């Protein structure tokens, strides 16, 4: 898999940014990635992608990431 | 918790003291306060030492600690109280990744060349602004009648 | 705003007011829909007890819709309950802009939903069978969105838009520089100067590379003056819906993989399935009856095969067991899973009503079969499912009598009692969470109930303000469970309080259910249930968003705080850095509240209490208090009566406040001429202060003006009543009155460089005689600041002036979300989250109670309804650590017992070495060294000796009471790292 | 009849505070032989709100009660 691939992450705001990741960086290279564009903590949230949660230890190639594909970011909620 | 890599830091810092940094030590009732003795190197501030306190909050290292001059220090950075702005310490700088020890090392920075930009003290500011003499007369007539024992 | 006035304004209709209909109705009248009509003229009975919270035993062999309006209309006086007695006609669906079927049968699915779809009415059919949900909503064929995402406008700064012809300009690098894209409309607000650009057409913009961005067509216009805030117009979006008659063939579901499309089509099979039978036998399926799921699935497989994608072939059938298992479990209606349905339907209905957020795409299907016993263990069987006259029978017709005894013999606790907790309880008292002899409740909540908290509440009503809240959600749910017993504290789960939740208060709990509003709280409350080892629900909502977790010890992965939060929940946020630099309006708020309470509150107890108490000016920061406390109204040499309606008492602070320190900081530190290491290189970094000329045409600076007024007058007891259609001629009547008093105002009273204490002891005595003089008057009593009273203007004050000092320092003003960010007025929660939080909690119960169950049984949830995004996935195994041969997980723990006589601390070390392999460097209780191996030999050999007990009672003065069962004290070890964390050590004593 | 009482300053014990006189008339007592004001810092009493004016001793403080307080405003 020499040859990177581009995905969506979408933002908590309805909005998504297209980023440039290898399917051999694990998932905390994605979440401090995303953590430095959205200006939010790494572990104030957690991303999700075909409605199970990604594990920040394993690779991103074990989820079977297709080019275009969109990862949901999660926030950790507060009020109650 | 915070307190077990508060002991770390001065478990580490105990064995390779900073050269302006002496008597360093805690007590065991309460861990979290470390007392110490500041050395500045730059006059007139060499003249004798300084005392200083550094409480951490109990959500170290995700909050900055606190550090307050014990001693009675003439300077356009401590008020009177004592409490110090560093860059480091300020919320909108601080991070985790950063131990006591640069804190340390910007304090001493800090207090061998003051931030004139932001004073506590304005008037301070001015006097050294306006008058830099001045500023050192007083100066060595409080840490003279204030310094504490400066040892060697 | 404007879509809260559509909602007052809208008219729906709720059908089959069975315990869906009900909470969909109590949703729409939290929310405000202006106007419901209930139609359900069956009469109640025994099998809608278990999941109405309306209905009660007494209201049996009534019509449920009648029985259901009294409660309904007094949950809130605003809403106009009324009840449709008669039959649905076309001219009764033409009134309507919404009509909801929950639980109506296939045929009056379809009759009523041609009628609406024919009519542009906007229509809705919820339906639950057990532990499976379904929603259909179909908003016509032309739907226009206007809000389609739940988000405010982007909004950036800009500084440089010199470059013209293809409209070239440059904003602040930040993520603003690409949040914006390509194919948007883009309108700018207004600002000071180009009076061309402001309030034109939106124009479309075009991102290019290195922070240019295209606005087109703009030199012709006027020469850019200032940068300003730029904001987003969002497009709408249409949406066409097909008819459910159509809608059947074809279902386009919601889901968020092929798997769960898959799925829901299973789903979808079994719910047209159970209708056919409903429609051929006449009666639903028996309860777990083998014979009424063979007929359901036997109808399932010879179910048109065009019921789903005609064009995609089958290749997998229908999940038979699936089908087989919906059907079993059909004969009963459960509150968490109406209460989830309920929620999501009556945010669809607000979706329509609004015009807001993007509309459910038809068909969304919800799966909760996860609750039932396990396949290796036993289901309920027929006989065990038969009704017996009990409120429970719908629940009992889905898991058996049995399982009910299993509930009410549980004894748990519920921390907060907020929207979440009232919702929960509510939850808890229909299921029949201990509502018996053997059982019990607990609710824990220090807080009152206030007009802001009960404005979308459930339980509490207008009479119950400053009650305590845990009181009167315990009143609550005792009336809606007779049976329940509910015991009320006061005293929250603090680190203050362990005394109080102690081990005998935390040995009765079987269970703990939290609903609170912080991390902090969420985070101690996990600590204490991992120490205690109790099963945990945690959910926690913000706007539409929702989560709800489950957290069973050595299970599911314990409770991680994201700490950052919880530092930043209480920020000791320094002054030095707001001052003189604002970066945003946040700063300017900030300083706003902080100048506040340093001239409203603290001048109280400092004018006479700290002058009579001890100190003087000379060694106390007092000088400069006094000096911007004495002048700035005027001594007069009288004592103070003026009315504060004036013009002197209010423009003279705004000019003192905001020109003249301003003006002198800029004379006196030019930006251009700052002497800073010889030659300066960045002085004035980003922002060159301006005042602004006096414009008595802009209305913001009279808003500070008034508020200030007021606040005075209503704090000082001064004369003061809305005049505004009457003062306004008085107060421009003086526009200059600055020149009256130019000699006060100047620089103290005879100053020109005030040297070095110019004002000598001469000064200093009239500055304290003038305070002894001021000292006698009437008490100044220390009341706190109350954010609720809105009328009296308290938020808009700190609004107006962190608005005027962003101006003047060129920040873009506070926006309304901006505003709602912070403690003034802090955003409220929603109904329909929150009840689909607690219901997915309850559902999660139902699982906790069963028993042993493995970790695939449980399931996280988080929802998103204002974008149809719902999950549920299983939670995470414990995350194991390793430190040579000793492996732990995160609710492990070393206990060590210390013997008939109390070991010594060399005895425990050598205990721990022998034992578990590993040797101590540290060890502490609490906050309080116990041991270390850098201490000097002499220091090692004073310690060692002592006992545990007395060397903790020696170093923390004070020794253990009676009933400490554990000693809690952490360690370390040679030759870890910081990263490691050892299970905390119960000494048990 | 003992109060038990910590501070943050650092080592602390009983101190001369009496729950037969309110903390009002305590408070010249304690500033004395604290040498800090209690407009510093606001008492919390087992995580209840405390007031000069205000007399605690009727709201059930049980013997051998504790009392907590922390830092308060900003320091500048
Ligand atoms: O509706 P809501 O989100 O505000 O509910 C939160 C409720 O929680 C109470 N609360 C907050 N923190 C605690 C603790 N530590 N102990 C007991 N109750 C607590 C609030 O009263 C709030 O209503």
């Amino acid at each position: 898999c020499d040859e990177p691939l581009s995905i969506l992450v979408r933002n908590n705001k309805g909005r998504s940014s297209t980023y440039e990741v290898r399917l051999t960086q694990t998932v905390a290279h994605l979440k401090q990635q995303v953590s430095g564009l959205e200006g939010v903590q790494d572990d104030l949230f957690w991303l999700t992608f075909e409605g199970k949660p990604l594990e920040d230890q394993l690779p991103l190639g074990e989820y079977g990431l297709k080019p275009l594909s969109t990862v949901f970011m999660n926030l950790r909620l507060r009020g109650g | 918790m915070a307190s077990m890599r508060v002991v770390k830091e001065l478990e580490d810092l105990q064995k390779k003291p900073p050269p302006y940094l002496r008597n360093l030590s805690s007590d065991d009732a309460n861990v979290l306060v470390w007392h110490a003795l500041l050395l500045p190197d730059q006059p007139p501030y060499h003249l004798k030492a300084f005392n200083l306190r550094i409480s951490f909050p109990p959500e170290y290292p995700f909050k900055p600690p606190m550090i307050k001059f014990t001693t009675k220090i003439y300077h356009p950075n401590v008020d009177e109280n004592g409490q110090i702005c560093l860059p480091i310490i300020s919320s909108e700088n601080w991070k985790p990744s950063t131990k006591t020890s640069q804190v340390l090392e910007a304090l001493n920075v800090l207090v061998n060349r003051p931030n004139i930009r932001e004073p506590k003290r304005m008037d301070l500011a001015d006097l050294l602004t306006q008058n830099p003499e001045l500023f050192r007369k007083n100066a060595e007539e409080f840490t003279l009648r204030f310094g504490v024992d400066r040892p060697s | 705003s404007p879509a809260m006035q559509r909602i007052q304004g809208a008219r729906v209709l709720v059908s089959g007011l069975q315990g869906l209909g009900a909470e969909v109705a109590k949703n729409l009248v939290l929310m405000g829909v202006g106007s419901l009509t209930l139609h359900d003229p069956h009469p109640t009975c025994w099998s809608d007890l278990a999941a109405q919270f309306l209905l009660s035993e007494q209201d049996l062999e009534r019509s449920r819709a009648e029985a259901s309006q009294e409660l309904l209309a007094q949950l809130n006086r605003a809403v106009q309950v009324v009840v449709h007695t008669g039959d649905i006609t076309e001219d009764l669906l033409l009134d309507f802009q919404v009509v909801v079927l929950t639980a109506a049968k296939l045929e009056e699915q379809l009759k009523v939903g041609t009628l609406c779809h024919k009519h542009g009415v906007c229509f809705l059919a919820a339906d639950t069978r057990g532990l499976v949900g379904q929603l259909f909503c179909d908003f016509g064929e032309d739907f226009t969105v206007q809000d389609p995402t739940e988000a405010e406008p982007l909004t950036a700064a800009i500084q440089h838009i010199s470059q013209g012809s293809p409209g070239i300009l440059t904003l602040r690098k930040g993520a603003n520089t690409h949040y914006f894209r390509d194919g948007d409309l883009v309108t700018f607000s207004g600002i000071e100067g180009m009076v061309e650009l402001n309030d034109c057409d939106p124009r479309s913009i075009h991102v290019r590379e290195d922070g240019s961005l295209e606005i087109g067509d703009t030199t012709t216009f006027s020469r850019y003056l200032r940068g300003g805030a730029i904001t987003e117009v969002k497009r709408p979006k249409t949406v066409r819906h097909k008819s459910l008659d159509t809608a059947l063939l074809q279902p386009h579901v919601v889901a968020q993989s092929s798997q769960e499309v898959h799925h829901a089509h299973c789903l979808h099979q079994a719910f047209c399935a159970l209708h056919k039978f409903q429609h051929l036998h006449g009666r639903p399926p028996q309860p777990w009856d083998p014979v009424d799921a063979e007929t359901v699935v036997g109808l399932a497989r010879d179910l048109e095969p065009l019921k789903r994608t005609e064009e995609e072939p089958l290749e997998e059938p229908l999940d038979e067991a699936l089908v087989r298992t919906v059907a079993l479990s059909s004969a009963g209606v459960l509150s968490p899973m109406v209460a989830m349905l309920g929620a999501v339907a009556a945010q669809e209905v607000l979706k329509a009503i609004s015009r807001k957020f993007m509309p459910l795409d038809q068909w969304l299907y919800f799966d909760a079969l996860d609750c039932l016993p396990e396949d290796g263990e036993l289901l309920p069987s027929p006989e065990d499912c038969a009704l017996r006259g009990s409120r429970y029978d719908g629940q009992i017709a889905v898991f058996g009598a049995g399982f009910q005894e299993k509930l009410r013999r549980q004894h748990y606790l519920l921390v907060g009692a907020g929207a979440i907790g009232c919702e929960l309880l509510k939850v808890f008292a229909l299921v029949g969470l201990g509502a018996g002899n053997s059982g019990g409740l607990t609710v824990v909540d220090m807080d009152h109930i206030e007009r802001s908290n009960l404005s979308r509440q459930f339980l509490f009503r207008s009479q119950d303000v400053g009650r305590p809240k845990a009181e009167v959600a315990a009143a609550a749910a005792r009336g809606l469970n007779p049976d329940l017993q509910v015991i009320p504290l006061t005293y929250p789960l603090d680190p203050t309080t362990e005394h109080i939740y102690g081990d005998n208060f935390f040995s009765r709990v079987d269970g703990v259910a939290a609903a609170l509003d912080s991390f902090q709280a969420r985070r101690y409350v996990a600590a204490r249930c991992t120490h205690y080892l109790k099963p945990l629900l945690e959910a926690g909502t913000s706007g539409t968003w929702g989560s709800a977790t489950v957290f069973m010890p050595h299970v599911t992965e314990a409770y991680r705080a994201p700490a950052s939060a919880a530092a930043s929940e209480d920020a000791p946020y320094p002054v030095c850095t707001v001052r003189y630099f604002p970066s945003t309006a946040e700063h300017t708020l900030q300083w706003a509240r902080h100048e506040f309470e340093e001239l409203f509150r603290l001048s109280a107890e400092t004018i006479n209490h700290h002058q009579q108490a001890h100190t003087s000016l000379a060694d106390m920061d007092e000088p400069q208090t006094l000096t911007l406390l004495k002048p700035v109204l005027g001594v007069l040499r009288v004592r103070p009566q003026n009315w504060q309606d004036c013009v002197a008492w209010a423009l003279g602070h705004w000019k003192l406040c905001f020109h003249y320190g301003i003006k002198q900081l800029l004379r006196h530190f030019p930006p251009n001429k700052v002497l800073e290491d010889g030659t300066p290189f960045w002085s004035g970094p980003k922002q060159c202060p301006q005042p602004l000329e006096f414009d008595t045409n802009q209305d913001t600076h009279l808003l500070y003006v008034l508020a200030a007024a007021n606040l005075y007058a209503q704090m000082h007891g001064l004369p003061g009543s809305q005049d505004w259609t009457a003062l306004r001629e008085l107060l421009k009547l003086l526009p200059q009155p600055d020149p009256q008093q130019m000699a006060p105002i100047f620089a103290s009273n005879l100053e020109l460089a005030s040297a070095s204490a110019e004002f000598g002891p001469e000064q200093q005595k009239e500055l304290n005689k003038a305070l002894e003089v001021w000292s006698v008057g009437p008490p100044l009593k220390p009341l706190m600041f109350e954010k609720d009273d809105d009328s009296n203007f308290h938020v808009d004050f700190v609004v107006a002036a962190a608005s005027l000092r962003c101006q003047n320092y060129g920040i873009p003003p506070v926006n309304r979300a901006q505003s709602k960010r912070i403690v003034g007025q802090i955003i409220p929660a929603i109904a329909t989250t929150t009840a689909a939080v607690a219901g997915l909690l309850g559902l999660e119960l139902y699982k906790v109670v069963s028993g042993p169950r493995p970790r695939s049984a449980f399931r996280h949830s988080y929802l998103h309804l204002a974008e149809n995004y719902l999950i549920r996935y299983m939670p995470f195994a414990p995350a194991i650590q390793t430190f040579h041969h000793l492996k732990w997980t995160s609710w492990d723990r070393l206990k060590v017992p210390a013997g008939q006589p109390e070991r010594t601390l060399e005895s425990l070390l050598a205990h721990l070495q022998e034992q578990h392999g590993l040797r101590v460097r540290i060890l502490l209780h609490g906050s309080a060294l116990l041991y270390a191996a850098g201490w000097s030999p002499e220091k090692q050999a004073q310690h060692l000796p002592l006992r545990v007990t007395e060397l903790v009672q020696q170093l923390t003065g004070q020794a253990p009471a009676p009933g400490q069962r554990v000693l809690v004290l952490e360690l370390s070890c040679e030759g870890d790292d910081e990263d490691t964390a050892f299970p905390p050590l119960h000494y048990e004593l």
